[PDB]
């Protein structure tokens, strides 16, 4: 089971239905979703936060760090508040 | 005039007041009353350098209160004394030490063990183990004895070094 | 009174802190009346023995942010019984934050509080930023979650 | 072992693991599963290399190290004839505000 993110500048993103459903937001309009706010640089982030979220949770051991870089910073910030996440 | 603020702890019983004054009025104390706790000023030199030094004498029961947690905390260099005539004196000073470590917020305190009563006969630590000990915890070992006040102003002069050593 | 609170059992327990965290570690205790005591800080990838008692209650911080970390995989330390004088291990990592708190994190760490309104973003977001990790806050959450 | 990947073609970007002795054409029928073209009309690349579906994705240089959760590798995806590899960028962030 598979869902499609599309970003505001077209980009699409296939990801695992389970795995965008980490976002309160994305299991409220619920198998394609459209963001008209969200570029490219920042729909992939959140997809890799995504992955890394399902893979961690409720892991034994160490967790790496969910790496951010400044630039993306606030895109990011405004991105995870609309998708509560 | 650089001051130096040292603290001297252990079980009591130990000699803390005895040895403190030995350091400073130079006349070993037979008997000195087991609940005052007094600091004491005198004028040194170390190392030809004219140190001030301050010495809190502490006495009395447990207290680990916000207000004895920031008296203990003014303590630049601690002096954890034991009586090699009492095992609970040797034993005790690790939960000294710790609380040394707590309040000054570091593993890594100025201070000096100390093996008092090195007078008399009876042994229940040897001066072998305390230096073991010590070397664990990375600090000097002097075998003073106020009785016979030998080492007693080794041990003060080389908490100072031990402190003078930390602040570079 | 308080439910998270440390018990006075005078029962020496020796403890591994092991910081298995890219974050300074703040160990913090709760004393008998439940409240936070901060303790000697543990830089990322030490471990040191440190010396507790039997019931002690742990908690552990980021020294700088106080945001959350895990221990054992969970959120608060109880010492166990130190079976023939081994060591209890208490090991320390970072949690899934969410998506929304870690940006805030970095976010914080990037701009000043000064400055924190002057961006362009959701006015939601501000009082976001100026809401910084609260030991209390997460102590009254977890007493009511245990409830 | 897991590696964690994001195959790209044009505009579309697939979010997917494996496993480090999972073999290239294993994963080009998890793509087949997903848009619907067969280990058939497809080319999978590491960088500007072409992968040959008969090695491990860890033989390709596909490590636990290089392909986390947080940071996958990137494998390029092609599909008469082929086409030339093409893998439309991600946009770019602004210039960092003054404030930071
Ligand atoms: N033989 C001997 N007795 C000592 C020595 N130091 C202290 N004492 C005795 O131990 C007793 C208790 O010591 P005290 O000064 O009161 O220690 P404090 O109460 O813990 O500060 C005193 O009566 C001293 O006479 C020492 O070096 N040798
Ligand atoms: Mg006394």
């Amino acid at each position: 089971m598979y869902v499609k993110l599309i970003s505001s500048d077209g980009h699409e993103f296939i990801v695992k239905r389970e795995h965008a459903l980490t976002s309160g937001t994305i299991k409220a309009m619920l198998n394609e979703v459209n963001f008209r706010e969200i570029p490219s640089h920042v729909l992939s982030k959140v997809c890799m936060y995504f992955t890394y979220k399902v893979r961690y949770t409720n892991s034994s051991t160490e967790i790496p760090e969910f790496p951010i870089a400044p630039e993306i910073a606030l895109e990011l910030l405004m991105a995870a508040n609309f998708l509560d996440c | 005039m650089t001051e130096y603020k040292l603290v001297v702890v252990g079980a009591v019983g130990v000699g803390k007041s005895a040895l403190t004054i030995q350091l400073i009025q130079n006349h070993f104390v037979d008997e000195y009353d087991p609940t005052i706790e007094d600091s004491y000023r005198k004028q040194v030199v170390i190392d030809g350098e004219t140190c001030l030094l301050d010495i809190l004498d502490t006495a009395g029961q447990e207290e680990y209160s916000a207000m004895r947690d920031q008296y203990m905390r003014t303590g630049e260099g601690f002096l954890c004394v034991f009586a090699i005539n009492n095992t609970k004196s040797f034993e005790d000073i690790h939960h000294y030490r710790e609380q040394i470590k707590r309040v000054k917020d570091s593993e890594d305190v100025p201070m000096v063990l100390v093996g008092n009563k090195s007078d008399l006969p009876s042994r229940t630590v040897d001066t072998k183990q305390a230096q073991d000990l010590a070397r664990s915890y990375g600090i000097p070992f002097i075998e003073t004895s106020a009785k016979t006040r030998q080492g007693v102003d080794d041990a003060f002069y080389t908490l100072v070094r031990e402190i003078r050593k930390h602040k570079e | 009174r308080p439910v998270l609170r440390s018990v006075n059992s005078r029962e020496p327990s020796q403890v591994i802190f092991c910081n298995r965290s890219p974050r300074v570690v703040l160990p913090v205790w709760l004393n008998f009346d439940g409240e936070p005591q901060p303790y000697p800080t543990l830089p990322p990838g030490t471990g040191r023995r440190i010396h507790s008692y039997r019931g002690h209650l742990w908690l552990f911080r980021d020294a700088g942010t106080h945001d959350g970390l895990l221990v054992n995989q969970t959120e608060l330390f109880v010492p166990s019984l130190n079976v023939d004088g081994q060591p209890i291990f208490a090991n320390i990592t970072l949690p899934v934050y969410t998506l929304k708190e870690r940006c805030l994190q970095v976010v914080r760490s990037l701009v000043k509080p000064e400055n924190y309104r002057r961006l362009d973003i959701v006015r939601s977001l501000y009082e976001d930023l100026e809401d910084h990790p609260n030991v209390q806050k997460d102590l009254e959450r977890l007493t009511q979650e245990r409830i | 072992m897991d590696v964690f990947l994001m195959i790209r073609r044009h505009k579309t970007t697939i979010f997917t693991d494996a496993k480090e002795s999972s073999t290239v054409f294993e994963l080009k029928r998890i793509v087949e599963g997903i848009l619907k073209r067969p280990p058939d009309e497809q080319r999978l690349y590491k960088d500007d290399q072409l992968l040959d579906d008969g090695k491990t994705l860890g033989e390709c240089g596909f490590t636990s190290q290089t392909a986390r959760p947080q940071a996958p590798a990137t494998v390029g995806l092609a599909f008469d004839t082929f086409e030339a590899l093409c893998i439309e960028p991600f946009s770019s962030p602004p210039e960092l505000p003054d404030v930071m």
